[PDB]
């Protein structure tokens, strides 16, 4: 079966490919609709792979350099191997003396394809967490920020170095470890600084310091410090906002890092309680009567800070991804907070975006404790200053990369041409990186080829390791082998992996052209793989293969990544921000939402996301990545607002309303960003948030309708 | 001698009381101790004169070429004895005022038509006088109440200010104490760091509050820097001070707000608890470069924000180098006699220290800066903005723990306790006939009119120049009013009023009749000090000798006795003043490079441009009192000698003194006896001049020349540096440059042949 095919590799290798059969011509491979592209995650959990603890052994060709991987072809009694990408000829090193047919080294087996490699590199640097925390809030808001910051100290390792600058109408650099007494500096929120300007006035010498010490060293002070910080003293007039400069002091700990400890793993975890009213980086006015940005505000011309805004936080982040660092957001307010200026920061450092509305929530004390997840051994899921090396077949090019990365512009033999999204490199780094962590790689044309992924990064415990993933695909004649190339087709990521482009394009200086091109490619696909006998709309039949994609594609065209005009900005980047992050399995769930259906009669069963599926003697549970909503039917509504629970008798009724709520507390624990709950029912204020979920080609249709002219249109 | 007529109006108005009933009358010498009492005209403590009979044409002032002009001090020290001053409160209506020259009610205000209106007599304008404060007639042009009411029969008194005379018509807030420290190397290491805290905890206490409140309103904030600036956060609720340091410098800002400027004894313990870390806190201080605009800058934003006035007190060691708005560079330069551009080494060196006064000025800010030089430091720049803005600077060269403690720890409780106002403008109105037109003094001015000074205490004083205008009138005379408004350590806006008549006259003898040599030095000091920033020095020395020479060519020339064309004739009045302007032109201000250091040149010229007459006197003849020849068990005062190297004896032993420096002069004969009940050492040659403190062994002696040198400090406001000298071959080269009458210019009785030589020159 091709099925297991695809997810034996995905377990293994941690990808998917949009084709897993590849056209050997450059002309057939352009008219096959859907780029050969791949969902990749570097770091992909494997329990079971261990890691081998000695230096890989890479091609002697300078322009090459692949790692010795299954495919490499070996001759055991001359201990020589061929490197598979160019046909090299290598030899053994001395170490590897006794290699046979029978015992020879992991990295030559098939099923260790990707493997993990320990790294003598020689400094096993200390973990640097930088906070940045936001004054201009009320004392809940702050005592509650307090208790999770303390939180969050207890569990970093004894030999990582913490800082703390607090910023309100002036930003501050605290001095950790002062006796007696407790001293800050500061500067002024009005006032832009670079790494070389604070590199003197902190008093610092060039590449432990006073700003950044050890935990085992500094708990005592700081979990005091923290304990002892109130909000921002400046009082704030009437009809006016906080004067908080939220761009000044983010610009500080960038500079703060940039000149004591670059080239190394740090998390810049800055806190905001607000928007940004003192630039630069400023998002609005400080007076009340301005509003916050809206789509139709910004639509119009008429924000006066998004443009000057999002170009300062678009400087920050180059400059702390160049470095190394990592910018996180952790965004709390009952307004927009300027996410859509600093999307940039934690978009190209692989940092997270946390919104909410406050920070007393449960919403938030749970989400912002899940990023201190430890594995078994006792360490942090992240990982830092990861360098992407992607080789490939001399017939194969790399177009480019869409999601958390940022270009090295390494040109080599394997960079295509005519680029795509973050391209004109075979070399991207990824600042802070996760086991969820999933890339888009996009592929060209011009025995199987090989492409072969290598991923250096800096594990939590200080440790410097290598991924390797190496895999191969057949070639295809295409004037024979039609029905073996279709057959490969991954119609699940062929799906994300052409919504990833649409989005792209969404950043992109294109309009609604995106909803023009994103049903053009579905005619074409349609066309060019559908049985029909031409002007016979009933004759178009799908086969199995392709059956979900013109599904797919209508509920992305229709989603809120693409139909921003529903949400407001900042909400618009928080869920683009998570979809070019997440693997296949939640990034399908982002488009079309998962429903199930809770009924007296039978077990729980997922159900269609039309109106087919709601009735009134049936709890349904549906599932956008983003939010939770539990809705009772008409008839189960009148059985809830009677009091049949309660009574002994109706066993089996209080159980059929806790299945779906037990069910419910399974997904408010294991996902990463915990999502927003409702527990609405048949009539409920929060029952629009189900009802909504469930030439340009198409207006807003249903689901039949937008198939039928597709059809017709297939057909013509 | 100046000697011989100090002792001869001591003996003939010493020990009687001056009575300023009489409206020209002329006041006795500043020298000679009298009890006053202020029947109409102000006391002489408060303003004198150089004329006290000013002449009726311009023609004739220019004939004469006496200056016209007054030295006040508006705040002088009444003594115990003497009347204290009266407030006067007119009510919601604020003080009575002249509607035409605005002239506050006095009483050289003749009430008529029943006291229905009164004509003013700068103006002569007439006012209809407020109903309320009508009603009130004598039988002869005299308010019934007059005697009653202090403003109408007293000549210094106090008014109430009314809102419209504050800051947006709002009642003033009570200024601050801002204490701000140099913490480089320097000053840590010759122990002045710690010395300024440890002893900052006993006279906080002492900082002055009115005996109508019971805790001083005063608030107290406190700053430390070394090229970068440290704030500290003392607010009443912590347990431990905090510190926000400022590092960008030249842009400079406030941080905080309500974590300074905390009453003293609410924040009590949190204060001590911090100026205990200071010394420790950079005690590894290895900066040696510094700021200082910065830091007035922030001491200025500081009061500013509190929207108050306040008072900086600024301790400092050397010349600031860090690169920083006001930097200074090493501009000492061969650039003085002739040099036609002398005036710049006297100037600050960057254009900025202007407008910083400026700024400290308009928000009444002071700074009174604590100097502690090793080397050159450029007083010229760094003493402008304690100058500008009524401050004082103390200036301590080489400074030694073992020596000079004492002496600066009495000069910090000195200027802590001064009765200090805040916001003080001045403004010194006159009749009709002169007005004033230039002005000398620590003070700052845009209009030509009026005078404002950020901090004025009971030491400064202002000397104001006057210039005819139309003619004036024998029978009316010439009247002066001035009036300081300003506010209280309380924070509350009030005038001061100081009302002196004199009379005119149309004949020349009365003028020289009526001049006081003091208060002509005073005018003629500060005069050849201020245009000292504008001509060479040569220039001004000529302008001084002719002046001087035509002065006393004309009480020849024009009504002088016939005497012989080899005598000089000079009245009364002018018997020394050739004396005194000989001593003036070899200060060293006016004098060449060799020996003179130019700090101590710009020390010198800005302590004599606030200098009261009683102090000006003393700075230029020294006093001079033989020791060995005082006879115990004998009454205090030692008569005065000529300040000479003659009048001394290889035997004898004595005491000079200007005001800042004391020496203890010994001549190589000097009796062991007395040395040895003084100096508890057996010989002369067993006396170590580098051990110049105060020696407490001894009971005939030792008691004795330790009081008569308590009583020479009593009347004098800096704490006087103790110099011991031996006599042959010691440092006393330094102490013959204030032996004024000694060659060293010309001398005396050349001086005398010069000034008759052009008293034939103007040929009558
Ligand atoms: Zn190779
Ligand atoms: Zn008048």
């Amino acid at each position: 079966t091709y099925l297991e095919f695809i997810q034996q590799n995905e377990e293994r290798d941690g990808v998917r490919f949009s084709w897993n059969v590849w056209p050997s011509s450059r002309l057939e491979a352009t008219r096959m609709v859907v780029p050969v592209a791949a969902l990749f995650t570097p770091l992909k959990e494997r329990p079971d792979l261990p890691p081998i603890q000695y230096e890989p052994v890479l091609c002697s060709r300078t322009t090459c350099r692949a790692v010795l991987n299954p495919l490499c072809q070996v001759d055991y009694r001359a201990k020589l191997w061929a490197c598979n990408f160019c046909y090299q000829r290598n030899q053994f090193p001395p170490s590897y003396a006794g290699i046979s047919e029978l015992n020879q080294p992991a990295e030559l087996l098939p099923q260790f394809s990707s493997i993990e490699y320990v790294v003598l590199r020689g400094p096993q640097m200390p973990l640097i967490f930088l906070y940045v925390v936001d004054t201009c809030m009320e004392d809940e808001d702050l005592q509650a920020l307090k208790e999770s910051m303390q939180m969050s100290l207890s569990l970093l390792p004894p030999t990582a170095l913490v800082g703390l600058i607090t910023f309100g109408r002036m930003v501050q650099v605290h001095e950790l470890g002062c006796e007696g007494i407790s001293k800050s500096y500061v500067f002024r929120g009005t006032k832009d600084l670079s790494a070389k300007q604070l590199q003197e006035m902190l008093g610092l010498s060039k590449v432990s310091n006073r700003f950044l010490q050890p935990v085992q060293k500094i708990d005592m002070n700081l979990t005091d410090l923290l304990g002892e910080l109130q909000r921002d003293p400046w009082p704030v007039p009437q009809g006016k906002r906080p004067l908080r400069s939220s761009g000044v002091a983010l610009s500080i700990a960038v500079g703060l890092l940039e000149c004591t400890f670059p080239n190394t793993g740090a998390r810049i975890m800055m806190f905001i309680g607000g928007p940004a009213t003192q630039g630069p980086g400023m998002v609005v006015g400080d007076e009340l009567k301005t509003p916050i940005r809206s789509w139709h505000d910004i639509d119009k011309d008429n924000a006066k800070y998004v443009k000057k805004g999002t170009k300062h936080f678009e400087a920050l982040a180059n400059r702390a991804a160049t470095t190394g660092h990592v910018i996180d957001i952790y965004a709390c307010a009952l307004d927009q907070t300027g996410l859509l200026e600093m999307k940039c920061c934690p978009n190209l450092t692989g940092g997270y975006m946390v919104m909410g509305d406050s920070f007393n929530t449960s919403l938030f004390k749970q989400t912002f404790q899940r990023v201190f997840t430890k594995d078994m051994h006792g360490q942090f899921k992240m990982g830092f200053g990861g360098t992407l090396e992607i080789k490939t077949s001399r017939e194969i090019k790399i177009s480019g990369a869409i999601g958390p990365c940022v270009s090295l512009n390494s040109k080599g033999p394997c960079v295509s041409e005519n680029e795509i999204g973050t391209g004109g490199t075979c070399q991207w780094k990824i600042c802070g990186l996760s086991p969820t962590t999933t890339l888009a790689i996009y592929f060209e044309v011009v025995g199987r080829g090989a492409i072969q992924f290598v991923t250096q990064y800096q594990h939590s415990s200080g440790q410097r390791r290598i991924r390797v993933t190496t895999i191969a695909r057949n070639w295809a004649d295409a004037q024979t082998q039609i029905q073996n190339i279709a057959a490969s087709f991954d119609q699940e990521a062929a799906a994300i992996l052409m919504a990833r482009l649409a989005i792209y394009r969404a950043e992109t200086e294109e309009g609604p052209d995106v909803l023009r091109w994103l049903d053009r490619q579905l005619i074409r696909l349609c066309q060019k793989f559908g049985e029909y006998h031409k002007d016979d709309p009933s004759s178009f039949r799908f086969s199995e293969t392709f059956s979900l994609y013109p599904q797919f594609m209508f509920h992305l065209r229709r989603s809120s990544f693409l139909q921003v005009f529903n949400n407001s900005p900042d909400e618009s980047s928080y869920y683009r921000h998570h979809f070019m992050r997440q693997d296949l399995t939640q990034s399908l769930i982002m488009i079309q939402p998962i429903l199930y259906a809770y009924s007296f009669s039978g077990p729980p069963e997922p159900v269609l996301l039309d109106s087919s599926s709601i009735l009134a003697d049936r709890i349904l549970l549906m599932d956008t990545f983003f939010q939770i909503l539990i809705y009772h039917g008409e008839t189960i509504a009148q059985w809830r607002k009677s009091g049949y629970q309660d009574m002994p008798e109706y066993e089996n009724f209080r159980h059929l309303l806790q299945a779906p709520v037990d069910d419910a507390q399974e997904i408010l624990h294991s996902r990463f960003p915990m999502p927003r709950y409702i527990d609405t029912e048949h009539g409920g204020s929060q029952a629009r948030f189900l009802l909504s979920k469930v030439p340009i080609l198409t207006d807003d249709v249903s689901l039949q309708v937008f198939m039928d002219h597709l059809k017709k249109l297939a057909v013509s | 001698s100046p000697i011989q007529v100090i002792e001869n109006d001591r003996a003939s108005r010493g020990g009687q009381v001056y009575a300023t009933n009489t409206r020209g009358q002329i006041p006795p010498l500043v020298t000679t101790d009298c009890m006053i009492q202020d029947q109409g005209n102000a006391s002489p403590r408060f303003i004198r004169c150089t004329t006290y009979c000013f002449p009726c044409t311009s023609d004739m002032a220019k004939q004469a070429q006496i200056p016209l002009a007054a030295v006040i001090k508006p705040f002088a020290t009444i003594p115990s004895n003497e009347s204290p001053l009266y407030l006067v409160n007119h009510g919601e209506s604020g003080p009575v005022r002249c509607n035409r020259c605005k002239a506050y009610m006095c009483p050289f205000m003749q009430f008529i038509e029943g006291g229905r209106r009164y004509q003013c007599g700068f103006c002569n304008c007439v006012n209809d006088v407020p109903p309320f404060y009508f009603q009130h007639l004598d039988h002869i042009g005299r308010r019934l109440d007059h005697y009653e009411k202090p403003e109408l029969s007293l000549g210094s008194y106090e008014y109430v200010a009314t809102l419209d005379y504050c800051r947006k018509s709002k009642p003033p807030n009570p200024p601050a104490f801002i204490f701000m420290i140099d913490v480089s190397y320097s000053n840590i290491k010759n122990g002045l760091v710690k010395l300024i805290c440890e002893e900052l905890k006993t006279m906080l206490e002492k900082i002055p509050k009115e005996e109508q409140e019971e805790t001083s309103a005063i608030r107290v904030g406190f700053i430390t820097y070394n090229k970068v600036l440290h704030f500290f956060n003392v607010k009443s609720n912590l347990a431990q001070p905090q510190m926000m340091v400022v590092t960008d410098v030249g842009e400079v800002f406030v941080p905080l707000l309500d974590g300074f400027l905390v009453n003293y004894q609410e924040s009590q313990s949190v204060i001590h608890n911090l100026l205990d870390q200071i010394p420790d806190m950079f005690a590894d201080s290895n900066e040696n470069e510094t700021v200082f605009a910065p830091v007035i800058q922030a001491g200025m934003e500081a009061l500013k924000a509190a929207d108050c006035p306040g008072k900086l007190f600024i301790f400092h060691s050397s010349l600031p180098t860090a690169e920083a708005p006001g930097k200074l560079k090493n501009r000492d330069d061969k650039k003085l006699v002739n040099t036609d551009k002398e005036k710049i080494l006297f100037q600050p060196q960057t254009n900025v220290y202007d407008s910083l006064a400026k700024d400290c000025v308009a928000h009444g800010c002071s700074v009174t800066l604590f100097l502690f030089p090793s080397q050159y430091v450029d007083v010229a720049s760094l003493g402008l903005v304690p100058q500008l803005t009524g401050g004082t600077l103390y200036k301590y060269n080489n400074f030694q723990m073992h020596l000079d403690r004492q002496q600066f720890l009495n000069d910090l409780r000195n200027d802590i306790e001064k009765k200090i106002g805040f916001d003080a403008i001045m403004r010194v109105r006159t009749s009709t006939g002169f007005r004033a037109t230039d002005f000398f003094g620590g003070i700052l001015m845009n209009n030509t009119t009026d005078v404002e000074m950020a901090a004025i205490d009971c030491d400064k004083a202002v000397t104001v120049e006057f210039k005819h205008d139309d003619k004036l009138s024998e029978d009316s005379g010439a009247l002066i009013q001035c009036a300081v408004l300003y506010t209280t350590i309380s924070g509350q806006r009030r005038l001061r009023i100081h009302n002196l008549g004199l009379n005119c006259s149309s004949q020349l003898a009365d003028l020289y009749k009526s001049c006081e040599t003091d208060a002509l030095i005073n005018f003629f000091a500060k005069s050849a000090f201020k245009a000292v920033l504008h001509q060479p020095l040569k220039v001004i020395r000529e302008i001084l000798v002719n002046q001087t020479a035509h002065m006393l060519a004309c009480y020849r020339k024009n009504c002088a006795s016939p005497s012989a064309a080899s005598q000089l004739i000079l009245p009364d009045s002018m018997k020394v003043l050739p004396v005194y302007m000989n001593c003036l032109l070899k200060n060293c201000v006016l004098l060449s490079r060799p020996e003179i250091s130019t700090d101590e040149r710009a020390y010198q010229r800005q302590l004599v441009m606030t200098m009261g007459v009683a102090d000006s006197q003393l700075f230029f003849y020294p006093q001079l009192l033989p020791i060995h020849t005082l006879d115990v068990k004998s009454t205090m005062l030692p008569a005065a000698v000529r300040c000479s190297e003659s009048r001394l004896s290889e035997e004898g032993i004595f005491l000079l003194a200007n005001g800042l420096h004391m020496f203890l002069w010994l001549g190589v004969s000097s009796p062991p006896e007395l040395i040895q009940g003084i100096f508890n050492v057996p010989s002369f040659a067993h006396i170590n001049t580098d051990m110049t403190l105060l020696p407490e062994v001894g009971n005939p002696y030792s008691q004795q020349l330790r009081m008569i040198m308590g009583i020479i400090q009593q009347k004098r406001p800096y704490s006087m540096k103790l110099t011991i000298v031996k006599q042959r071959e010691q440092p006393e080269m330094v102490f013959r440059q204030f032996l004024v009458e000694d060659k060293g210019g010309s001398s005396y009785v050349d001086f005398l042949c010069c000034v008759h030589k052009e008293i034939c020159q103007l040929l009558n």
